[PDB]
């Protein structure tokens, strides 16, 4: 508890062990014959364990170019340049720049946007998805994946994930969207 | 896809392997003796019955011999010292593996049963005879009230016999059950939300008491 809190610190942990996640909140109405993926700390991004990247190998054999755009998201973009920069043992080596690479600070970001105020609240009132992703890569190249929803509409601050909607999926203003986005 | 356990797995392959192989040498032997010498021109034959093989088989097997049902034809005879060679083998090492996979069932599974607005205590932690008797002496202790709680451990462990013993001879009152208080399973089995209280006991003379703390 904090001065003018508590379970509202946004957390997230690593397990080694995926069954412990039962043990890792409270008012969470699991069952432990649940697989990881469904519990709710995983489902509301407060869990994550080393098992979840086991189909890294078989996708990785599927589509090569999925596991290289993994890769691009997840790192920021660590090109097999710096890889090579840094085996070479030197530590990795750094300055100013010339603009023919500075150039490449324009990559595409992951960031999250809310839909409770500013020029795409209008769909946060009652709207569907679908109106919103056209809109918003219409105006702003903003590319929509997801959304982050509290789980008690009805209360907690627990929000899940929902991966891309269906065209027609409702919204609320209190809906947060994973996007891709160049500023 | 119903062998869906390697223990289980293990015991068909022997009871099937064991009942087809003891079964056609059976045949094999009852084909013999019925058909007699080729070489003595089928003379020297002898009529048992494919029952009669059988029991034979499982006598010879079991190295009991009895001798009232034996081998005549040289087939035979020939026969069964190589059955003898191969299927004592056989026999000897089956039986001791059925006996081990059998044995191997947990006795204390099962569930608490909650009687009409009876109290009960689950016990957890380490349970062994000693810290069961060291506890239970005070806390079933003729000097206190009479009060009606029912103790119920709850332990990964099977129970040592001097711990059957004591658990025997407060059957009316104290409960054990094989599991842990890790598993939300366990702790329905023992009905923990309908539980007055719940002891964690710690083994005092443990090698890390940070680690059993
Ligand atoms: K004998």
């Amino acid at each position: 508890t904090f001065d003018d809190a508590g379970a509202n610190v946004p957390l997230i942990t690593e397990l080694a062990n995926d069954s412990n996640v039962q043990f890792l909140d409270q008012d969470d109405d699991d069952d432990p014959d649940t697989e990881l993926y469904m519990t709710q700390p995983f489902a509301c991004g407060t869990a994550f364990a080393v098992s979840v990247l086991d189909s890294l190998m078989s996708t990785s054999y599927f589509n090569d170019n999925a596991l290289t755009l993994i890769r691009t998201l997840i790192t920021g973009g660590a090109t097999p340049e710096l890889e090579q920069i840094l085996a070479e043992g030197a530590g990795m080596r750094g300055g100013y720049c010339s603009p023919a690479v500075l150039a490449n600070r324009d990559r595409c970001r992951v960031a999250q946007i809310s839909l409770f105020d500013g020029p795409l609240a209008q769909f946060g009132q009652g709207g569907h998805y679908g109106e919103l992703f056209v809109y918003a890569l219409r105006h702003f190249g903003i590319l929509c994946i997801g959304l982050y929803r509290f789980r008690d509409t009805n209360p907690s601050s627990k929000r899940y994930v929902i991966t891309n909607p269906p065209e027609d999926f409702p919204l609320l203003p209190t809906d947060q969207v994973y996007v891709l986005t160049y500023k | 896809n119903v062998l869906k356990t390697s223990t289980l797995i293990r015991l068909v392959q022997l009871v099937v392997s064991f009942v087809s192989l003891w079964l056609t040498a059976a045949g094999f032997l009852h084909l013999l003796e019925n058909s007699g010498d080729p070489f003595f021109d089928f003379g020297n034959a002898q009529h048992l019955t494919y029952w009669e093989c059988l029991y034979f088989l499982m006598v010879t097997m079991s190295t009991v011999g009895f001798g009232d049902i034996f081998a005549t034809t040289v087939l035979g005879r020939t026969f069964v010292v190589i059955f003898i060679m191969i299927f004592i083998g056989l026999f000897a090492s089956f039986i001791p593996e059925i006996a081990e996979i059998l044995g191997k069932r947990q006795k204390y599974g099962g569930s608490y049963k909650k009687e009409r607005g009876k109290r009960h205590v689950v016990v957890c932690g380490y349970i062994t005879f000693d810290s069961v008797s060291n506890f239970l002496k005070d806390f079933l202790h003729k000097d206190r009230e009479d009060v009606d709680v029912e103790i119920v451990f709850l332990h990964k462990g099977l129970p040592g016999l001097e711990l059957e013993g004591l658990l025997k001879r407060h059957f009316t009152q104290v409960e054990y059950f094989w599991g842990s208080v890790m598993d939300a399973n366990d702790l329905e089995r023992v009905k923990i939300q309908e539980a007055d209280a719940c002891l964690v006991l710690a083994n005092k003379y443990c090698q890390d008491p940070d680690q059993e703390d």
